[PDB]
């Protein structure tokens, strides 16, 4: 066996190496140091980390959502702090109970949560020109800035986007551990039920494939590691025994293959394909859809199967049953 | 953690749906001999005599009765709702017709709800109806009622932790998860749907596509409502010690026929009923009863499904005295 | 009325879900698809005569070419004419079209197979500012062991039949990656260094256990143009010799293992 | 028929079973033995679906399903139509997935390769036993396996999930869907950051490893390195299923009630109850 894909056998230590950036090479701040155990499976430079105006950006709108936050979850438990910590996962911020529709809703009932929701936003977007301006500083495509977009992209779907569409902010994703966990099962519900959701199913399908190809990918480089696959950016522009070998490996098993570089590019598409998919399904629903079961018999695609216990007529609409 | 096997499951749906009941030997076990203590029947008594409407001084409910029938049915609900009591619980030693004792006046309308129970909702009791035992198990005050805010313990024979007292704001959360199954959903089931019937526990359109007209804005349902169902069902699966598989197929919650079981349709009717009694049987009791049963706004004590199921499918695995008691319903 | 209704039994849904697909498979077939050919096409055949002019699906499976500007000077175009110029010392098994092929001398040292380099640049991997990125400890000065591991240098170089093959004189670092990619050994008894990928190393700290060749086969270890310094394909040839020693090193090592 | 830098590594050798006589390409498939045993799986089991399914209500591929026994059949063979067939396609199933695992292998040792990736390959067919071998082993019948169907193995997962009133409180459940998001994350990732690398534009020139580190570094402090994200986009695929499985096996054998009462062992410790 190859004992370098489980491990660094031998680490190496040298002076650290800084790539100059366009701008902002004043502002990486901290210093280097090295952790040994970390080295085995990893590198061992911890730091030095880049701290632009973005950067604190998202700080400063992060923390203030993160306090809204935790202060509204205090509020639930009457600021007693040892049921805070032992309550922690049912605690939320939610958004309105009421139907306000687009109104904007009082405090007590869901302002809070609209606030916390502009400030995360707020930090997103101040993330993002960081995960963006940092790529072109160091004269870097833009590919993680458009994969990134769209992942905030979902996020504003099922914060505010689908909200807005069928007008009221009570269909927001709540805060909290278990509460955003409680939206899930509530949104289904409400939508008949999301398995019946084609774009539902396309965003588990890449989601799926995301799990394959980099469980496929990582092994293979580990698989050519010995002829240093690992070294990705070369092999492109010189195609090396290693991926030679990992395309035939493919090549011979499924009977088609990629490149060294293109194999990136299915991996980029997939985890894009996830969001992009995801949105399109969450912009679908509540404004043309609302049942998605139905949806699919409507148009021939639900599976049916016999009763096993009698089938069961709807009490309700049996004569002269109660309301 | 964790419970050891073997599991015990059932099948509910066409095989391959994962529809079924699983349940732990060990907890089914422990639950049947608690509900086994249901006493058995009295031995009969042959009608002998004229009606106790023309004997007894004070008898309304049970005036078709000949005294020893009578007197049988009293000591049947002395077993079944003050066994440590006795028979001075609801009466004054030497004068039986008194009213003094407020246990006397809702024993009095506990029999006519008990009675109307087998007889206006056989459609969820059927044959095997339901005696003083079913709710009250050998108290005077039942282990399993709802105020019109949770509480906890939910078998008020035990003693609360300070968190747990309704006083105590921290413990609100907690108090909540513990009636939904220990979710975070943020809804009170029973005020919200078992009290009173204000509130439709349907969410899930009937179209496939959404109605103009009742699908923006402030036309629209909050999504909160989706949220109290799920609270609700929660609590339902909770209280029968089942999943929604007993009685739903989860590939369309909101479909009946072949989507559902026999016993949905009986726990629709259970939903009607229970809201009967709330509101026209035990609700109105705040009246009669001291401040020490009532709630912190002057409620009194309600039923909901656990009041009767103690987290068993049937109340009491299906033991019946209908036949036993005629008294006790139904009525022609 | 319905939000979503369009005429006669469609709506706005059922009409993205076609539009889905076929973005997904426009991406896939017209995009992707052809980004995988940018390397190996043209296939090879036995001998496609057809000199005059191209068969059709040839042009149409291929991308457009697109040209890396390297960084150290120079551009790379792909895809593009590059095909295997060397004498491969293989022969045919069968006339069959997909039959395998029999080394017909010394594998390891004739290069097939298993043992088969990449005709790679004959040029040194730089760092990002110039200099050799793959070079020994001798040169490398800054670089260390780190504290705790084992620093090779002394110890001896078992091979798969026990015996002793040569001491480890240096480790070869990764200037850009801070990482030990070969160690440096004396071949004992034919006084000449050699290198071997950490990746065929077992590194205890009395002893580099090395499974892949044999001790004799320490001799044919591809040398390099320079004492101090490596090129991409000297990596290749190197790397892809022991490699070899994985299906060759034995007879036994090719049949089937049961 | 043959890539330009192909021809060098299609030599003899490197099988398992049965030497030269499977060893030998068909277009670009290698064969091998395990190439006839999946061929062979795959035609077997293929043919047991169309045969299941003619014998079925329709032929629409979203509403057909070869669904398992009843419970009361346990461990049992069924009757060919009421299980039988899905007991058969289970077989013909796991034949081809391990067949085309050690196909796999093979081919590793003729390119002289690790075998990392039927090694990664066995995780899936691992967690495909966990649902249809050893969870209904554990439970005592096949019936409480998934049903073969485009949509209806979907009812299957809902209502299992059902069952347990909130599945998403299964810790298991929990942990497997975290694996499940940070893998797809960082493939994004990984992907992205080497083509921005290969790929600036506007006639700039490729970069370098060592601007790949400085990215990271720059962004969130710290970069894994080039083989160590491999090894980690391997791990975390992997845990997917791994600590998944757990979850799974757990409901119902280990666990009735629903998985939010668990956390009872959190909540209802005396010392804060
Ligand atoms: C415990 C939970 C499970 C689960 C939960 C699940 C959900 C919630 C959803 C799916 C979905 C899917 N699942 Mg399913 N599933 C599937 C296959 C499928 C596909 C129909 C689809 C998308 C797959 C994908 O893109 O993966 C990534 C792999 C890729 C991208 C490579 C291409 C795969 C190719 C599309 C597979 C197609 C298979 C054929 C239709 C079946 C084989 C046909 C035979 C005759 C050769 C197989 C083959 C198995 C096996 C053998 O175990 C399986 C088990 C499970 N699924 C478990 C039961 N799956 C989605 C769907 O849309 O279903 C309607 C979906 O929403
Ligand atoms: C009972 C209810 C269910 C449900 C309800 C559900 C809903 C309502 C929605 C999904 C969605 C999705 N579901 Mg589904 N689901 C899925 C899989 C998935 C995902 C692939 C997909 C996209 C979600 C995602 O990846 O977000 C992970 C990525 C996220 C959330 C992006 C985060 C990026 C962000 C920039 C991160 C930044 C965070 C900050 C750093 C922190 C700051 C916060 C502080 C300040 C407070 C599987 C595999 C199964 C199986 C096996 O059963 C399943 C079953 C269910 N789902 C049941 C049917 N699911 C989504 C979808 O696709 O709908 C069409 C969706 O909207
Ligand atoms: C209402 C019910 C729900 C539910 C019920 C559920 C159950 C019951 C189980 C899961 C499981 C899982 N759920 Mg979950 N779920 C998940 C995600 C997931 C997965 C991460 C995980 C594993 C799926 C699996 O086992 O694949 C199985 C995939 C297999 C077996 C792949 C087989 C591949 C095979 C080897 C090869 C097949 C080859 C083809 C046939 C060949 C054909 C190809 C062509 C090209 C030739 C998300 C992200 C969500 C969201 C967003 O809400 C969600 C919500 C739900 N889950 C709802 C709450 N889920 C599983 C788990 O791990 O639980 C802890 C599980 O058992
Ligand atoms: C399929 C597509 C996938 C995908 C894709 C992508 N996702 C990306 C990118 C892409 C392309 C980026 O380039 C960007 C990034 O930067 O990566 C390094 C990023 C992000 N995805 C994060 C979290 C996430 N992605 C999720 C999901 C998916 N994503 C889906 C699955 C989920 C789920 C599943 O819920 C979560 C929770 C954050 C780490 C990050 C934003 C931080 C922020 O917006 O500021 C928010 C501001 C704060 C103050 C929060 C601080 C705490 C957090 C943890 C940040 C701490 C970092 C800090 C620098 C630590 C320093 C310590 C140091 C000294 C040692
Ligand atoms: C964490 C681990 C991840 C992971 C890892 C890896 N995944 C790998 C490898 C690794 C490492 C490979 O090396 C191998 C491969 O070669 O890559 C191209 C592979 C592969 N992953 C496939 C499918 C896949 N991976 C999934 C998931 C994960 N993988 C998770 C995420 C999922 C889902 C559902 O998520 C699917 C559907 C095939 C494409 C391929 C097998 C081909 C095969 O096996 O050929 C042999 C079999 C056939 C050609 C068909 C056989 C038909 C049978 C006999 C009859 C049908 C019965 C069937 C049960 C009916 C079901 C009906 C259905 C509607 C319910
Ligand atoms: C007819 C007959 C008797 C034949 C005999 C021979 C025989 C056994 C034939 C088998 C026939 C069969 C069953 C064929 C089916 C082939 C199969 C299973 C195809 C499935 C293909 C699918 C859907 C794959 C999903 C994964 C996916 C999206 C891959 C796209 C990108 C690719 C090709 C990735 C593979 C790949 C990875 C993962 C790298 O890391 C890598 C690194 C460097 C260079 C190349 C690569 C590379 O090609
Ligand atoms: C409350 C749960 C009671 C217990 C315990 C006992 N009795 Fe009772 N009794 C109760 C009510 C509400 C009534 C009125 C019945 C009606 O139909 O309106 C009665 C009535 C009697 C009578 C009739 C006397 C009269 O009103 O003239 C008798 C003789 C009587 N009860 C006796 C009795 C005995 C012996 C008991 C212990 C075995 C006993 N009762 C318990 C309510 C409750
Ligand atoms: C559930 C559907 C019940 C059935 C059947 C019967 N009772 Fe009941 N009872 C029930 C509740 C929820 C309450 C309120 C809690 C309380 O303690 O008041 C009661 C109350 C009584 C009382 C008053 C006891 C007290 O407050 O100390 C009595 C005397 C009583 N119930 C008697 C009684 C009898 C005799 C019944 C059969 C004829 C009977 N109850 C049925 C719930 C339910
Ligand atoms: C029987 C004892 C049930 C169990 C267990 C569960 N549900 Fe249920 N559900 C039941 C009934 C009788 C009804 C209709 C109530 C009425 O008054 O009309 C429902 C309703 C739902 C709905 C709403 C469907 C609609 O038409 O809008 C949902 C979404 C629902 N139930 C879900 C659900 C879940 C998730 C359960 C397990 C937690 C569950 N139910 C259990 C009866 C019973
Ligand atoms: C006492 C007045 C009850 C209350 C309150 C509720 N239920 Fe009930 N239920 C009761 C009886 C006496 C029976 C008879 C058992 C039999 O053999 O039929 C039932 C039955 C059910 C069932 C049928 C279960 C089965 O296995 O067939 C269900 C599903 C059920 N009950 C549900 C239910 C729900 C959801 C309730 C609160 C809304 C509820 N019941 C209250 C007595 C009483
Ligand atoms: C016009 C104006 C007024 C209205 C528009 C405002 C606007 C754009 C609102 C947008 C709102 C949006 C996008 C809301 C989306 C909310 C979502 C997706 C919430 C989802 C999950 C939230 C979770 C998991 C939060 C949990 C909170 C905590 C754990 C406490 C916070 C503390 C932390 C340390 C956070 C750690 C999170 C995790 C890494 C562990
Ligand atoms: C995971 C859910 C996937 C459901 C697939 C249903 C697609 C319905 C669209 C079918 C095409 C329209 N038409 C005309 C054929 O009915
Ligand atoms: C449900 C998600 C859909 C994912 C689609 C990915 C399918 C890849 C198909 C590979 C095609 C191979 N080939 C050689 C025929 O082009
Ligand atoms: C229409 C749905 C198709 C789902 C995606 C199927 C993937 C196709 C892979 C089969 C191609 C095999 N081949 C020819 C490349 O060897
Ligand atoms: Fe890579």
């Amino acid at each position: 066996a190859d004992y370098q894909t489980i491990y660094t056998q031998i680490q190496a230590r040298g002076p650290h190496i800084t790539v100059s950036g366009e701008w902002g090479d004043n502002d990486r701040v901290g210093k280097p140091f090295y952790s040994y155990w970390l080295g085995k499976i990893g590198d061992a430079q911890i730091g030095p980390i880049y701290l632009g105006a973005s950067g604190i950006a998202a700080f400063a709108f992060g923390s203030t959502a993160i306090l809204i936050i935790l202060f509204n979850m205090a509020a639930e438990v009457h600021f007693d702090p040892l049921q805070f910590f032992r309550q922690f996962f049912w605690l939320g911020l939610y958004p309105p109970k009421a139907q306000y529709g687009m109104g904007i809703p009082p405090l007590h009932d869901g302002g809070w949560w609209l606030m916390a929701g502009l400030f995360m936003t707020l930090s997103l977007g101040s993330w993002w020109i960081r995960v963006y301006s940092r790529a072109r500083a160091l004269g870097l495509g833009t590919h993680i800035a458009w994969n990134f977009a769209a992942a905030i992209f979902f996020v504003l779907c099922i914060g505010c986007i689908h909200p807005t569409l069928v007008g009221s902010w009570s269909e927001g994703v709540p805060f909290g551990i278990w509460p955003h966990i409680d939206w899930l099962t509530a949104f289904s519900i409400r939508y008949g039920n999301f398995y019946y959701c084609p774009w539902h199913g396309f965003s588990i399908g890449f989601a799926y494939g995301c799990g394959l190809l980099f469980a496929a990918h990582g092994a293979t480089i580990l698989a050519v590691a010995r002829f240093g696959g690992d070294r990705e950016i070369e092999q492109i522009t010189d195609r090396g025994t290693a991926v030679e070998r990992a395309a035939l490996f493919w090549r011979w098993t499924i009977g088609f293959n990629a490149t060294i570089e293109s194999v990136h590019r299915w991996g980029w598409f997939f985890s894009l394909m996830v969001m992009v998919s995801a949105s399109v399904g969450i912009l679908l629903t509540g404004t043309f859809v609302d049942n998605w079961y139905l949806w699919c018999v409507k148009h021939g695609a639900a599976p049916d199967y016999p009763a096993y216990l009698p089938a069961t007529p709807d009490p309700a609409s049996l004569p002269g049953a109660p309301k | 953690c964790f419970e050891p096997p073997p599991a015990t499951t059932t099948q509910t749906g066409f095989r391959g749906l994962s529809m079924g009941e699983v349940l732990h030997p060990a907890t089914v076990k422990a639950k049947k001999e608690r509900d086994a203590q249901y006493p058995p029947a009295l031995a009969a008594v042959k009608a002998e005599g004229p009606p106790v409407s023309q004997v007894y001084k004070n008898v309304k409910v049970l005036g078709n009765l000949t005294e020893a029938e009578f007197l049988r049915t009293m000591t049947a609900i002395t077993e079944w709702v003050s066994p440590q009591e006795g028979c001075t619980y609801c009466h004054d030693e030497n004068n039986l017709a008194s009213e003094a004792k407020y246990p006397y006046v809702v024993a009095r309308r506990m029999l006519e709800m008990t009675r109307a129970i087998n007889t206006n909702w056989t459609q969820h009791v059927a044959q095997t109806g339901v005696t003083c035992y079913t709710c009250h198990r050998g108290t005077p005050l039942p282990p399993y009622v709802r105020y019109l805010e949770p509480t906890l313990p939910l078998n008020n024979r035990e003693t609360p932790t300070h968190v747990e007292r309704v006083e105590t704001r921290s413990g609100y959360v907690v108090r909540l998860a513990k009636y939904t199954a220990y979710s975070a959903l943020n809804y009170d089931p029973f005020t919200m749907f078992l009290a009173n019937d204000k509130r439709q526990v349907r969410v899930v359109p009937q179209t496939a596509l959404p109605l103009v007209g009742v699908s923006r804005g402030k036309e629209r349902r909050p999504l909160s409502d989706a949220y109290a169902t799920f609270a609700l069902m929660m609590s339902i699966s909770d209280s029968l010690g089942t999943n929604c598989t007993f009685c739903h197929n989860a590939q369309t919650f909101e479909s009946w026929g072949k989507k559902s079981t026999p016993q949905r349709a009986i726990a629709w009717w259970g939903i009607r009923m229970v809201r009967d009694l709330n509101m026209n049987y035990l609700a109105p009791l705040n009246a009669s009863l001291p401040a020490s049963r009532l709630g912190r706004q002057g409620e009194a004590p309600q039923a909901d499904c656990r009041t009767c199921h103690q987290g068993v499918t049937k109340p009491l695995f299906g033991a019946s005295r209908l036949k036993d008691y005629p008294e006790l319903g139904p009525i022609k | 009325m319905y939000h979503g209704a369009l005429a006669q039994h469609l709506d706005i849904a059922q009409l993205v879900w076609y539009a889905q697909w076929l973005v997904i498979w426009t991406v896939v077939l017209l995009y992707l698809r052809r980004e995988d050919r940018r390397e190996g096409y043209p296939l090879v055949e036995p001998l496609g005569l057809v000199k005059l002019a191209p068969e059709d699906g040839q042009v149409y499976e291929l991308p457009y070419p697109k040209t890396f500007v390297l960084p150290h000077g120079g551009t790379v175009t792909v895809p593009r004419r590059r095909p295997e110029t060397r004498e491969l010392k293989l022969a045919q098994t069968d006339g069959f079209e997909g039959a395998p092929l029999q080394p017909t001398g010394n594998p390891l040292v004739d290069a097939v197979g298993p043992a088969s380099y990449a005709e790679r640049a004959e040029v040194v991997d730089a760092t990002v500012d110039g200099k050799a990125k793959i070079v020994p400890l001798r040169v490398a000065t800054d670089f260390s062991i780190a504290e705790g591991d084992v620093d090779p240098r002394g110890l001896p170089v078992v091979a798969a039949d026990g015996v002793e093959a040569g001491t480890v004189t240096d480790l070869w670092v990764d200037r850009s990656e801070h990482y030990f990619r070969y160690l440096e050994l004396s071949v004992a008894g034919s006084a000449r260094t050699a290198l071997i990928p950490l990746g065929f190393c077992d590194v205890k700290k009395d002893k580099i256990v090395v499974t892949s060749i044999l001790s004799e086969q320490f001799a044919n270890v591809p040398r390099l143009q320079s004492r101090d310094q490596i090129t991409l394909r000297e990596e290749d040839k190197v790397s892809a010799y022991y490699a070899g020693g994985l299906l060759y090193a034995t007879p036994e090592r090719a049949e089937s293992l049961l | 028929a043959l890539l330009s830098f192909e021809r060098k590594y299609r030599v003899r050798g490197g099988t398992l079973i049965g030497g030269d006589l499977f060893d030998f390409w068909v277009g670009p498939y290698f064969v091998g033995f395990f190439g006839v045993s999946a061929i062979f799986f795959i035609f077997l089991g293929v043919s047991l679906i169309g045969y299941a399914a003619s014998q079925g209500p329709t032929w629409d591929p979203f509403a057909i399903s070869i669904n398992p026994p009843d419970l009361k059949y346990g461990l049992g063979a069924a009757p060919l139509l009421e299980g039988g067939f899905w007991q058969a396609i289970t077989v013909c199933a796991l034949g081809a997935f391990i067949s085309w695992m050690l196909r796999e292998v093979e081919i590793s040792r003729k390119l002289g390769i690790g075998w990392h990736v039927p090694l990664a390959f066995c995780v899936p067919i691992f967690m495909f036993c966990v649902l249809q071998v050893f969870r209904p082993l554990l439970l005592g019948s096949w019936g409480h396996a998934f049903p073969y169907g485009i949509l209806s193995h979907l009812d299957w997962v809902n209502n299992f999930g059902y069952q347990y009133l909130n599945w998403h409180y299964n810790p298991g459940h929990m942990s497997s869907v975290s694996f499940l998001f940070v893998n797809a994350m960082a493939l994004g990732l990984h992907g992205g950051l080497i083509l921005s690398v290969a790929n600036p534009g506007d006639g700039d020139k490729v970069k370098t490893a060592e601007h790949e580190n400085q990215y990271f570094r720059d962004v969130v402090g710290y970069s894994i390195g080039a083989l160590s994200i491999h090894r980690l986009g391997l791990f975390l695929a992997s845990n997917i299923f791994l600590t998944g499985a757990f979850g799974t096996i757990a409901s119902g054998p280990f666990w009735t009630r629903g998985w939010p009462e668990w956390w009872g062992w959190w909540l209802d410790i005396p010392f804060w109850s």
